[PDB]
């Protein structure tokens, strides 16, 4: 329904978060299928890192676009 | 698409790997050590099975007792029970079956002869490699025939050659056991940083910045 | 519903398993090292009971002395005190007892034969397995009877088999001790990994955001 | 120029050496253990080929059977297949080629004689060093000729020395096996230390300070 | 062709980061070629630490101008 | 009442355990390594006391030289000085005594026999366990008598038995020293966890909300 | 009385330990690993200097060649250059000298014997522990005199005694190397903790509250 200038910014990263959930779930499943390799452990760290990076980047975006105009509305007078 | 249950699925995945990957290997080494201990009993029984003869190079060697004992050990180790199976690591009660693909994938890393796969009626199981014991038990029959009422008569040189072959077979069994034990560094060493999947809990708990 | 007593619960649980899991392993390793100390002493002594016989391939071996020594070792290890018990890791004075379920679980995880559980009247204790040493004592009787007033006569051909059996038993005991010690790589490491329960205080104390 | 691809190359190169560095050691150990098992089988079969001659120190030696069996072993292990290859870790089907540079850089570390590198039409392969076996099977012909219909007649004075030399050859080959097995402890530990390249992701993910 | 002061500071770091990122791969592939020595592992470790510490220096040298200019804006009245 | 002196006692008790808990460990492992360095010097130096006996099975063994060397080692290591004491880890000059309570506490967790406490007049000190070595030099006497002017006449079977006993003692001392070194994994790890009392100064400074 | 001078002090101090405490350990590890590589090369060269003697249990061993090679190695590491010094981690040009105080104070924890301090006329340097290596060089002539123009003959019992002594010495040196490398747990991690001196630039620079 309604969406401001922050909701769309948040949803901009939502196209990759779902993809990365699917990919990391497959990573866990294929690790369960066979764990006798460090390649999957390395891919696991490569993918969980990208997950944390997406989440932290989205949090930073919403925080900075909060503070971009919190100060402007503070001196809105 | 959830993160609350991803930690639970991580925990259950770690639990399933322990009893499907580590517990299996523990049962393998346990049953194989039991096998080696039984064989050590058999070898210890060998001491009271020799008799000097001719006051020279001849030593009577008991073959009927060795044949019977090794045949009995094979018979008790050719069936399927909790003390004969190494995969799929039977425990508690009953006998569990396994598929062909996983049996092959286990034989590829266990380095065992293919003459070990047998069917427990419904499915398939992996058993201890009995080929060295078989080869030894038909080779000991190659020293002659038990014409005497008690045991074979045989000079020292053939006894030395036979004992050298015997000890070579036993060092092969011992190095097999050494490989299985050294697979600690192949299983626990990588499990120690495979348990680091808990980063999916800790590193996904620093995301509180999403809720400030 | 309280979070101040949860830290006390954590503190008491961490020390409640130190003597339940790692302390038990500590006393098990200590008592097994004592057992191997006794066996190594009795083996080093054994070098001093051999003589040549008829100046030929025959070498005497003392059986009655070895039988007496091994039986005395068993009898001294067959009691129940702080020097011959594995579980529940007695210390100081008296004998602490254990229930059937946890003793059975510890026996199953330690991979020891059934002839290791004794009943100390009230509860149950776990003792060192005497099966290999009893096996060797029974097999050394398979070399005959102490017909001579001092020791038995027996040729080099039989001596090689007897020494092979003795070395097999000794290396079986060595591998048992090695397995027990390598259980530390899989016990102390996960103890240090479980000390990370301190996160329960770390993260919950950083919750001062509840009060700004 | 980005970082997702460098994480991908780390996750790819951590496995590019699994089947190129550690897997090579794996098949080397497997094939050499199979070699030693076959040699032990030949040794065991050799035992029952001895008979006392002139009822004295003379013991017949079966030269022709040993020569035939060792010649057959040389012939069957002189080929290049899955059971007679060391490099480049052939598995599944065919035989994989290799260039001489990596063959030299491998044999330098394996500490092996030069006469082990062959060309399989296109590329280069490494096989088991037959130099000890071939030199001993040549020496066995240098101690007599099969003039008799069945086997040589010869006194034990030189027979005992020949058997001591043959056991010394077995000891040398077994020490080579031990060195190749300890190559794991020089490589498997090295591999589990090298798998700690994962800092390239651990530290490069906690630099999120780029975006808080 | 805009590049403000923050972009100016980042310009002095991007050219340094690119060189480290190009040489860390040349360290990694060499290590994968011949991993039998520890000296090459140490060299790769040093190059990786080089890259990450320079990146962290870039990361911190920008948030330290952020608060300077923010404090200027606070007293900008 | 104040909490600035808590910061100073955090420093002073880390000082009071840096050289009283980890310091005693490093001193014990250092002196024990020096002990085994001297003992291995003796053992390697033992090698040059073998001669063939009558060019046959006999091989002369030196007992008097080993007796004197081992007795000298005991005498030099039975005293109390800088290189013969474990606790209280004396260093620099003089001899530092310790009280009985802490001596027993350290004996229990160092896993040493009760026959190790020596009193240096005032208090108590803990030294290396010399019981295996002294019993070894005692039992080497029971190996025979040095009736000859130089060395004892020693046959191969008894020599092999004595060497087996010697190697058993050697691997026992290996196990002891390995346990002592592995006690780093138990002590240095907890000390590096306990140095995190630095949080008690970091966190008690982030309470500046009292003064904004 | 200033804070910018505090920051300059921190900047110069964090460099006054990076190359004077951690750098010392790094260079010590590097040179000691070079020494160990030389030892491994010597071992590999020696591994092919064996032969049977009298076609029996006697073994040929090359004593003069090992003596010459090891004396050359010792007297080449008995000098002072960039590859034979531990402290003060000489590099670049010339030879860096040192006085008694810090040299003694840090060889105290480097745990080296007294016969390891060398004097370059003006100052003092720390060199590797040649004492076990000189001891092996000395006792390799404890086997007797080189009667043969090429190499010594000795019965196999003495051969395994000597090889066991050599293995004990090399494993003692390996334990020394392991301890010296594990000293990184006390040097590198401790320097990683000590670099937190920058909290003066972190926390004391937050005192801009003095300037609003």
């Amino acid at each position: 329904p309604w969406s401001g200038y922050l909701d769309d910014v948040s949803a901009k990263f939502d196209t990759g978060v779902d993809n990365l959930q699917t990919q990391v779930t497959e990573a866990l499943d294929k690790l369960a299928a066979k764990p006798s390799d460090p390649a999957l452990l390395a891919a696991y760290q490569s993918k969980l890192s990208e997950y944390n990076l997406y989440r932290n980047a989205q949090s930073n975006t919403v925080k900075v676009f909060k503070d971009i105009d919190a100060a402007i509305i503070q001196n809105f007078r | 698409i959830s993160d609350a249950e991803i930690w639970d699925m991580v925990s259950q995945n770690i639990s399933a790997i322990g009893d499907s990957y580590l517990g299996v290997y523990e049962n393998v080494v346990a049953v194989y050590t039991d096998f080696y201990q039984a064989f050590s009993d058999i070898l210890s029984k060998m001491g009271g099975w020799l008799l000097p003869g001719k006051d020279g190079n001849t030593v009577k060697l008991d073959v009927t007792s060795l044949k019977n004992d090794l045949n009995s050990l094979v018979n008790k180790y050719n069936q399927i029970n909790s003390n004969t199976v190494l995969f799929p690591a039977q425990s508690g009660s009953g006998v569990k079956v396994a598929t062909e693909a996983e049996a092959r994938q286990w034989l590829s890393e266990l380095n065992l002869p293919n003459s070990c796969l047998k069917s427990y009626g419904s499915g398939y199981v992996v058993t201890v490699d009995l080929t060295p014991l078989q080869k030894m038990v038909q080779d000991i029959d190659g020293l002659g025939a038990p014409g005497k009422d008690s045991k074979l008569e045989m000079d020292n040189a053939k006894y030395q050659a036979w004992q050298s072959g015997f000890k070579a077979q036993e060092e092969n069994m011992k190095t097999t056991l050494q490989t299985l034990t050294q697979k600690y560094s192949n299983a626990n060493s990588l499990y120690d940083n495979l348990v680091k999947v808990l980063s999916s809990t800790i590193s996904s708990s620093l995301e509180t910045a999403k809720s400030f």
